[PDB]
């Protein structure tokens, strides 16, 4: 079972009072089961002089000090590629448009921005930054951690950017602290994650008075002796992002494929249903 | 990892020295015959002394140049060992006695130097640089990493 | 950066009643763990507290047990990586006194207290101290719910800036920690973290009987 | 070539090379008594033989 | 906003001194008794440097331990506030650095038989408090002092020299200023031999100038030796009265 | 599918070789059984160090994915068990990409696989089966299957997709399925389509690849 | 002065027979065999350290002036465990290369009585334990220099009652014995390595002068008063006093020292500088007119 | 009923000694420490006092267990699936289910996994294999067993992967504790053919080992049911 | 023991069985939730399962791991 | 830092716990250990000392300055701390130097006008500590080194006029002439807590054995914070009774002007 809380840990959590000084962009907690998985966006300015990705950092703790793990280096890339290979986020989509500020001899405060000017154009561009912390895990966890960061990406905003007169002495560039427009992704690419196993039991059943799968693996069990797996993030338009598959302890027959396209399809049903409410 | 050589052979090779003979059979002032092969993307080059086989890539990319250094470009050389050319050597080693020394041996020749006309490398003043940089593979060992390496 | 994506490296960061909630044991990845959320005014806190232990540490010859506290970021970037280890330094030098460490000889207990948030409201025109009398009461809970033997409860509040952690009843102090604020402020934030001691202290019993039922 | 010989029996245990004794001298019938693996019950026996 | 030259036709450099002066030496042997087995504190010219010789003594991991030789190990610690403009970052990491330690160690691996300590280690702290050109030489002369003051046998002296050229003519012990102006060379030299330990050209050097420049610094390292046993002796002698 | 390769290329390895398809071209070597450090030891199997060089620049974090991925192919294709406590060094130095790195990675990793199955070939390391690999790619308007595509037809590509074999009885049965990477979006009838034809071609290339490999070793032998 | 004592100085980073010099040659005379301190080629020899030429017989060597201490065969030296490993344990004792020690060179309690156990091996931390510090005989020395250790006597054994304390092992030299009993009711044991035990005096240096469960017991006597504890630190710092002013210590310098040293109220009073310099200045000159 | 039923860490459950009155006669009670509890000083008003204090959140439990009469309590707190069970740890005579890790010639070392507990019921002790956390055991060679205790061939005995039921003799160091399988109830439990690559395999014969299924037979020690 | 009757009747009295009030603002409603599971029917809609009757699957398990041996 | 077997421990617990505190030396609860001090001695540098303990402990501060924006720039005094053999990452660096940064406050224990220069600039204060031994906290020792190079601190002189806000001249500083920084660093004062005494200048046996400890720092004649409860061991450590935090800081108020007048001589 899957439950979510999105945008609880965003600056823009709150209509009314917004944080000064929290610079989450888009958040989004989740728990599957046991293993917890907490998404925070963050942002940054970059001038400019198809589709794009995010930058993630993925720390799975498992209560051992020291540098990064193969597992939290693999995930980031994977999470950074698959983004980038399903076209969530295009390159105009991080597309700033800018605004001006111009400062009344303390008779006003005035700020100035025009929605024409861009369609036209039709340059600083966003940088979506990402952070994935893992509590409590129990099995493979790349699509706790892709569904977290989709849940995450569905609810961003990204603040408007604007400079005081300046010259090109150092001189700082600014992001407003109240206006911000919705990052719009692709809702006909946005994909979900699901694990599948292939494997062979010899023991007998006892009867009182011919492969077999297992979907979304957990448990150190499933994990360490099932070698023939399935990976896949699939699309409610039914459109399929990816596929992972590694047989490394029994045959994979086509009919187990087609199972796991309807079973990721079921899934990709279900989440899109939560999303909607 | 500790390379094991029999009593034997340090006394035989040590001998043979003295005698003006060696294994590969060759001087003791020649140097072996170095080959050079380039790929068909520039920069792509191939050096080869005997047995020693190394690689070097080529490349660069826009960057900004340092604030110290507003007119001059960025380079970069990176000899980064791997145990494809012996399980002697540790992956990532960039810290070990022969690794450092062949590392300073290469900067102090090129980098250094001033082999490569850094000040050529600025686009716009103290804005955009190109950032050459040079990666030496060391794809197998046969001895004279650091000869093999400079050309 | 070969080991994370730290992305571009030519970009830019972006530029611009006292209620309490109690959760332990809720990680199986650890042997103990505990929950601490804290909302006071337009200022709050929610903080995790992960405890791995008592593991043996091979050709360990240690007599007794060795406590080890770390706090991260979870979320926002705010607090200093040395400020960290300091607050770090002091929650050992009260726990050494809590724990019975004589009951763990040649083994070590590693503590993991992330601050995954902590929110802060300033109108216009110290600030770590604040969250450490959290930070104290979700490892006591943590510590407690993993099973490792504690001589007493410990908890603490928060004074204008004085921060003070009593055990045995608020009779003796495990910590004290005064930043800034004002002067002869000694005898006025004893009392007043001593009922946050005690507000503390209770339902801290009481969250280990409710879960623990 | 300094050392010099002297009965065994009357030096305590020396850690000078020069000392010389032709027996060890602290458990004779004891340290022969750890080989056979003679019990203690025959140690009065062991040590008059 | 300023400019300056190297070598005026009256003789003079940009500090005053003539091509061939050794700038201010003074030596220290014993300064860190309570921290160290050998202890040197190194002033030549403005440069100040701490060497500190613990060992030998047991390592502190078996896994380390040669049953052979002793382990000589070398950290070199220049201090952020060592030059005029203090530096932000740490230099402990720096490939330069890795390059100086690496050369110092291969330097003195083959001047201390390092046969006679084995399952021993030797560790050699370095603090270098200022720093005013030829800091390599430096470096070299406190480790050679600190580990006799250690009582660790060694088969000879190692003093170091830097050199500095102009046109026709090196100029003996290079500061900041000439460093910058010209390229050095620094020379390892064993004992009175001839005989380099360390040889050290960074930058670039007319071929004919060498042989004539290796000449100049050998005579230096030379009087540079010999000032280095009158400044022992003459403490001894020192320490002698004081103890009189 | 004119591969070409070359086996026992280097002198201080167990085994080595050199695969190119196309452009791509990916130098591997293997030493093992040795070794292994405390981290690495395995009481019962053998531990594989896989290491993977890109064409430019040092390795970052998409080359652990390389690795990863090359992983899941070899350790089911090693008799692991003939060596516990052992380690088995596999490196792989990509030398050209033969496509664009910063869109795609698809013929560098097919190119890895088939190099590394030629290391521990030359190695002579203990195998289950043999195995071989081949990257296809789907076309934006035609939608035709291409396999073992050029860098042009990856810019012009709706998916992208790795498949490796294991293969038993002379090179004619598929034992299974080692891995099947595939990026991008499906229909079932274009899948099977390209399996089918996909098999053929793979046949095909182990025939070649048998000849290649006694026409070289044979000499040796006597 | 009232509360700390703080000397100050500015500008400057710090404050203030043949002649022996590096590269030198001390003789050309090739029937001398070289001894330590020296190395050679053909006829002439050099010096390989700062420090004296000794001659003795037709053996040259030179004497350092500073080194590490170097353990002789039977010395009687105080150490500390370093490690406990196998059926040995390794004690600190202050030289190059740490103490070893034989399980089969220690003595259990109930010793003659005690038979023969193959448990004590693996549990030689009951025994000696990482900290503990001991009396031991330098039993033999190992090829490198090495000291192979020793307690197989009442005399020797684990220390406690007291206080430790170490001077530079040059100023404690070898002597007919190394306990000593001294006014006071206290007994200073004058290890060889520099390591001093200063502990209350107990039955058996009063026998010497004139239960064996318990040889390893990390308590103290419950019954110590407070003039023994005071005549402790009097005699740590008069010691150090000693060793301020490079004086060798000898059983009867510390004596003489502490009784000496009553001028001053306070014991405090003898970590000074110039307290030190004064008590150990005193001392040479009373053996000047004495002598 | 004088003593708190449930205490938490912290919590004062009764002084260090107590007695009674009954039947004209001082009755003893004498309370000792156990699991959960812990005999620890305060002092009040300037009063040294000792008292047992629970250290684990738990009902408590009292036990007796051993003119003028004379009596012993066991003061205790036990908790009250998720399992920890510190308390327990190898010690001498104890039964340990352990799993091969290397073969020598002359022993054999495993890893502690579970230890059997007291009147079956076992405490699994969770550590991580892929690091060394796991305590460590060897088992001699003079240990295997009572049967020709001088010569016995270790590759003939037990195998890489193996599960091997055993008692501890004693701690022994730091690095191995002593195990022995020289009794019937001891040797290999569970095994598979080839190092674990084929199928499983049942105890027949204390000295051999066959597998029902591919019909293969590898010389191991097994136990008795 | 009269020692203790004071200072321990004192400590007891203290506390008052103060009454507690539960809340979460909002990471504790999301990660102290125990395990749950679904099953998907024919239809493709998700099933919920009584938190009794996955017991009921632990402990019929259990039995017929345990008890019925074949 | 020091090893000590069970038996020396309680003795020197013995010793120290007693009603009449006795120190192993023979030390007054309140009495320091005699140390040295240099200053001036690094010319590359604005300011400079060197502290020597009596157990050997050395500890040398550097202080340099650079001009800033202190409308950018909001902390003007940068403590940064290191120890040769050492990694900087530390628990007990940074622990430090979080710790002195507070101490060396801009407007907390430091007169941060004297180092404005103009309207827009003002120096800032680079303080480098460099411990190169200690055998107990060092933190007391680090506080009185830097005591001294802040008091023998030479800083350049300006010459252009200080206000940017109008004609806004470019900062220049006169040749050769220099302003002597005047400035009142605190100090930081370590105790012991062995048992119901206090112990100020804890030697290494002494913080061995001790039950806790405490930071208190002082300036302007007066108690001031950081304060800290510190665990000197972590084998030995046990909660205190309010009044020993009391006693601490009472004691530390009636003996710090002692120590700052020994310290105070130019």
């Amino acid at each position: 079972d899957v439950a979510i809380e999105n945008n609880t840990l965003s600056r823009y959590a709150d209509a009314g009072n917004i944080d000064t000084k929290n610079n989450i962009l888009g958040s989004n907690v989740l728990k599957s089961g046991k293993t917890i998985v907490i998404t925070s966006i963050t942002g940054g300015i970059i001038e400019e002089t198809n589709y794009a990705s995010v930058y993630p950092v993925v720390e799975v703790e498992r209560g051992r000090v020291g540098a990064c793990t193969d597992e939290e280096m693999t995930i980031s890339q994977k999470l950074h590629d698959s983004i980038l290979h399903s076209r969530i986020l295009p390159k105009k989509a991080l597309k700033v448009k800018a605004g001006v500020r111009s400062a009344n001899e303390d008779g006003t405060f005035s700020v100035l921005y025009p929605d024409e000017l861009e369609d036209d154009t039709l340059k600083w561009s966003y940088v979506l930054y990402a952070k994935i912390v893992v509590l409590s895990r129990t099995g493979p966890v790349f699509d706790l951690c892709w569904n977290s960061l989709m849940y995450a990406l569905q609810s961003v905003k990204l603040p408007r950017a604007f400079i005081d007169e300046r010259a090109s002495e150092t001189y700082e560039i600014i992001c407003d602290q109240t206006k911000s427009v919705p990052l719009m992704i692709n809702a006909k690419n946005i994909a979900f994650a699901s694990n599948y196993g292939i494997v062979e039991l010899d023991p007998e059943c006892q009867l009182q008075n011919n492969t077999v799968l297992i979907a979304d693996l957990d448990t150190e069990a499933e994990e360490t002796s099932i070698h023939s797996t399935i990976s896949i993030l699939a699309a409610p338009s039914g459109n399929y992002k990816q596929l992972t598959l590694m047989g490394g302890g029994a045959k994979i027959t086509p009919e187990m494929i087609k199972r796991s396209l309807l079973l990721s399809r079921v899934r990709a049903d279900d989440l899109s249903t939560r999303f909607n409410i | 990892k500790d390379i094991e050589i029999s009593a034997s052979e340090s006394k035989f090779i040590l001998e043979a020295l003295r005698q003006n003979y060696r294994l590969d059979g060759r001087s003791f002032d020649q140097f072996r015959d170095v080959e050079i092969t380039f790929g068909k993307e520039f920069g792509d080059v191939s050096v080869k002394m005997g047995n020693t086989k190394v690689h070097c890539r080529i490349s660069c990319q826009i960057a900004q140049p340092y604030e110290d250094r507003p007119f001059e470009g960025l380079f970069v050389i990176s000899t980064e060992i791997s145990p494809m050319a012996g399980s002697q050597f540790e992956n990532g080693n960039i810290t070990g006695e022969d690794e450092v020394l062949c590392s300073r041996i290469i900067e102090k020749s090129v980098r250094r130097s001033g082999a490569l006309d850094v000040e050529g490398l600025c686009i716009v003043a103290g804005s955009k640089c190109w950032a050459v940089r040079a990666d030496v593979h060391f794809l197998d060992c046969d001895g004279g990493f650091i000869d093999a390496s400079c050309i | 950066d070969r080991r994370r994506l730290l992305g571009p490296a030519a970009a830019k960061p972006m530029a611009f009643e006292q209620e309490l909630s109690l959760h332990t044991g809720f990680i199986e990845n650890c042997n103990g763990s505990a929950l601490v959320e804290a909302r006071s005014l337009g200022h709050q806190t929610s903080l995790i507290s992960a405890v791995y232990g008592p593991r043996s540490i091979r050709g360990s010859f240690t007599s007794q047990g060795t406590i080890s506290i770390q706090l991260k970021n979870g979320l926002l970037e705010k607090y200093n990586t040395n400020e960290l280890k300091e607050v770090s330094s002091f929650l050992m030098g009260i726990f050494n006194s809590v724990v019975n460490l004589s009951r763990y000889p040649k083994s070590g207990i590693d503590i993991f207290v992330y601050l995954t948030y902590d929110k802060d409201l300033t109108n216009n025109p110290s600030q770590i101290s604040s969250l450490i009398p959290h930070c104290i009461t979700s490892i006591t809970l943590a510590l407690a719910d993993a099973g490792i033997e504690l001589v007493d409860m410990a908890g603490a509040g928060e004074a204008n800036g004085t921060v003070v952690s009593f055990i045995k009843n608020g009779e003796e102090i495990v910590g004290f920690w005064k930043d800034d604020g004002d002067d002869e402020d000694l005898l006025e934030c004893l009392d007043r973290c001593k009922e946050q001691y005690n507000r503390y202290r209770d339902l801290m019993i009481s969250c280990l009987m409710n879960q623990e039922t | 070539a300094k050392r010099r010989f002297e009965y065994s029996k009357y030096r305590p245990l020396t850690p000078s090379s020069e000392v010389y004794s032709p027996i060890e001298k602290e458990s004779p019938w004891k340290i022969l008594m750890y080989q056979y693996n003679i019990p203690p019950e025959r140690e009065v026996l062991v040590r008059e033989l | 906003m300023s400019r300056l030259e190297i070598y005026s036709p009256e003789g003079l450099r940009l500090d005053g001194r003539r091509w061939n002066e050794l700038r201010r030496f003074e030596s220290s042997i014993n300064t860190h008794p309570h921290a160290a087995d050998g202890s040197s504190y190194m002033e030549q010219g403005n440069n100040k440097i701490i060497t500190l010789v613990k060992g030998p003594k047991e390592p502190r991991l078996k896994s380390q331990m040669d049953t052979s030789k002793a382990l000589l190990n070398v950290s070199v610690n220049i201090t952020k506030f060592s030059k005029f403009e203090r530096s932000k970052s740490s230099h402990k990491n720096e490939r330069r650095v890795l390059e100086i330690q690496t050369s110092l160690v291969r330097m003195f691996e083959k001047n201390v038989m390092l046969n006679i300590y084995p399952r021993t280690v030797i560790d050699i702290e370095i603090h270098v408090l200022e720093q005013d050109g030829g800091i390599m030489g430096s470096l070299i002369n406190g480790i050679t002092l600190a580990l006799i003051d250690a009582g660790i046998s060694m088969f000879d002296y190692i003093s170091g020299i830097s050199v500095g050229l102009y046109d026709t003519t090196p100029l003996l012990d290079t500061n900041s200023l000439e460093e910058n102006a010209m390229s050095t060379v620094t020379l390892g030299v064993v004992g009175k031999s001839e005989k380099l330990s360390l040889l050290l050209v960074e930058d670039k050097i007319p071929l004919d100038r060498l042989e004539n420049v290796l000449a100049i610094g050998i005579a230096g390292a030379h009087r540079v030796r010999d000032l280095m046993d009158e400044e022992l002796r003459k403490h001894a002698q020192k320490r002698v009265s004081n103890a009189s | 599918m004119s591969v070409q390769a070359e086996i026992g290329i280097l002198d201080h390895v167990d085994g080595s070789s050199e695969f190119v398809s196309q452009d791509t071209k990916v130098i591997c070597s293997v030493t093992g059984p040795i070794e292994p450090k405390a981290r690495q030891e395995l009481p019962t199997q053998l531990a594989l160090e896989i290491i993977v060089r890109p064409a430019k620049g040092v390795a970052t974090t998409r080359e652990k994915v390389l690795e990863d991925k090359l992983r899941a192919v070899l350790t089911p294709l090693i008799t692991r068990h003939c060596y516990p406590r052992q380690l088995c060094q596999i490196t792989c130095q990509i030398l050209e990409s033969g496509e664009d790195e910063a869109e795609f990675s698809l013929r560098e990793l097919s190119c890895c696989i088939n190099a590394a199955f030629l290391a521990l070939v030359d190695a002579g390391i203990a195998l289950n089966s043999m195995c071989a690999s081949i990257p296809i790619a789907i076309i934006k308007d035609t939608s035709d299957i291409i396999v073992d595509p050029t860098a042009e037809q990856l810019k012009i590509s709706l998916s992208v997709h790795t498949l490796a074999l294991e293969f038993v009885n002379g090179g004619k049965v598929v034992k299974n399925v080692l891995l099947l990477d595939s990026n991008g979006d499906f229909n079932e009838d274009q899948l099977f389509s390209l399996l089918e034809l996909g098999e053929q071609k793979c046949q095909e290339l182990v025939t070649n690849i048998r000849r290649i490999i006694q026409d070289n070793i044979s000499p040796r032998l006597v | 002065s009232e509360v700390i004592t703080i000397t100050k100085r500015n500008g400057a980073f710090q404050n203030s027979s043949q002649i022996v010099t590096p590269g030198e040659l001390v003789t050309d005379d090739p029937i001398w065999m070289r001894g330590h301190g020296t190395y050679f080629l053909d006829n002439m020899t050099y010096s390989s350290v700062a420090g004296t030429v000794s001659r003795v017989n037709r053996l040259l060597s030179v004497i350092p002036l500073k080194g590490r201490y170097a353990p002789e065969t039977g010395d009687h030296v105080v150490g500390r465990i370093a490690e406990v490993g196998n059926k040995r344990w390794k004690v600190d004792i202050g030289g190059k290369q740490h103490a070893v020690l034989m399980l089969g060179s220690v003595n259990l309690p109930g010793g003659i009585l005690r038979r023969k156990s193959e448990s004590d091996e693996l549990q030689m931390r009951s025994f000696l334990k990482e900290g503990d510090l001991l009396n031991a005989e330098v039993q033999s020395l190992f090829q490198d220099g090495s000291a192979s250790l020793h307690t197989r006597s009442l005399k020797y054994g684990k220390l406690r009652n007291g206080m430790f304390c170490q001077v530079p092992s040059s100023l404690i030299v070898r002597a007919k014995n190394h306990t000593h009993n001294l006014p006071g009711n206290i007994t200073v044991v004058l290890g060889v390595n520099g390591y001093i035990w200063l502990r209350k005096t107990s039955q058996m240096d009063l026998a010497r002068d004139t239960s064996s469960w318990q040889i390893y017991s990390d308590e103290n006597d419950p019954s110590i008063s407070n003039n023994i504890r005071q005549a402790i630190c009097r005699y740590a710092n008069v010691i150090k006093a000693l060793a301020f002013c490079e004086i060798g210590i000898t059983q009867q310098r510390i004596v003489s020292a502490y009784e000496a040293s009553m001028v001053y109220s306070n014991v405090g009073e003898l970590i000074e500088k110039n307290v030190m310099e004064s008590i150990g200045s005193d001392i040479l000159t009373a053996e000047k007119m004495r002598g | 009923f004088q003593f708190p039923e449930i205490a938490y860490p912290g919590k004062l459950i009764c002084p260090q000694y107590g007695t009674e009155n009954k039947d004209g006669e001082d009755i003893i009670f004498n309370y000792v420490p156990g699991p959960g509890t812990k005999l620890i000083q305060y002092e009040h008003n300037g009063r040294t006092l000792e008292a047992i204090t629970a250290t684990l959140v738990g009902t408590v439990r009292c036990e007796e267990e051993k003119r003028r009469t004379v009596k012993n309590i066991l003061v205790s707190v036990l908790p009250g699936a998720n399992n920890d069970f510190a308390n327990n740890l190898p010690k001498e005579g104890d039964i340990v289910l352990t799993r091969v890790t290397r073969l020598s010639l002359q022993r054999a070392n495993v890893e502690i996994l579970a230890v059997e507990d007291k009147p079956a019921t076992f405490s699994v002790s969770q550590a991580s294999s892929d690091l060394g956390e796991t305590f460590r055991g060897i088992i001699r060679s003079q240990d295997v067993r009572s049967t020709d205790r001088d010569r016995v061939k270790v590759i003939e005995c037990f195998k890489p992967g193996d599960i091997v039921r055993a008692q501890v003799l004693s701690l022994g160091d730091g690095t191995n504790y002593y195990l022995t399988t020289a009794r019937n109830d001891l040797g290999v439990v569970f095994a598979r053919a080839a190092n674990g690559a084929g199928g499983l395999m049942y105890a027949t014969d204390w000295q051999m080992m066959t597998s029902p299924v591919t019909g293969a037979t590898e010389k191991r020690k097994c136990a008795k049911p | 023991m009269e020692r203790f009757s004071v200072l321990c009747n004192s400590n007891i009295s203290k506390s008052r069985a103060k009454p507690v009030t539960n809340s979460s603002i909002l990471l504790g409603k999301i990660l102290p939730r125990e395990e749950h599971d679904i099953a998907y029917s024919k239809d493709g809609l998700p099933n919920k399962v009584k938190t009794e009757d996955i017991r009921i699957r632990a402990q019929n398990f259990k039995s017929a791991l345990a008890n019925l041996e074949d | 830092h020091m090893s000590l077997s069970v038996a020396e421990k309680s003795y020197l617990y013995d010793s120290l716990a007693s009603t009449p505190s006795i120190r192993p030396d023979g030390r007054l609860p309140h009495q320091f250990r005699p140390i040295e001090i240099f200053t001036d001695f690094l010319p590359s540098s604005n300011g400079s000392s060197r502290i020597i303990a009596s157990d050997g402990s050395e500890c040398i501060v550097s202080i340099k300055s650079k001009v800033v924006d202190h409308h950018v720039e909001n902390e003007l005094l940068q403590v940064d701390v290191d120890i040769a053999g050492q990694r900087d990452d530390a628990l007990v660096v940074e622990t430090i130097t979080s710790l002195l940064n507070k101490v060396l406050k801009s407007g907390s224990g430091v007169d941060s006008s004297k180092l404005q220069l103009t309207k827009k600039y003002s120096f800032k204060i680079f303080v480098d500590v460099l411990v190169i031994s200690s055998h107990s906290h060092p933190i007391s020792l680090i506080s009185f080194a830097i005591y001294s190079a802040l008091n023998s601190t030479y800083l350049p002189k300006l010459i252009s006029a200080f206000d940017d806000l109008e004609v806004e001249e470019l900062p220049t500083f006169h040749d050769y002439d220099m302003v002597k920084l005047d400035i009142n660093p605190p100090l930081v004062f370590i105790l012991a807590v062995v048992g119901n005494n206090m112990l100020l200048d804890p030697a290494a046996n002494e913080s061995e054995v001790a039950n806790n400890g405490l930071i208190i720092s002082w300036s302007n004649g007066k108690i001031t914070s950081p304060i800290r409860s510190v665990a000197l061991n972590d084998s030995n450590v046990k909660s205190f009774k309010p009044h020993l935090l009391k006693q601490g800081l009472a004691m530390v108020e009636k003996y710090a002007p002692d120590v700052v007048r020994s310290l105070e001589n130019l």
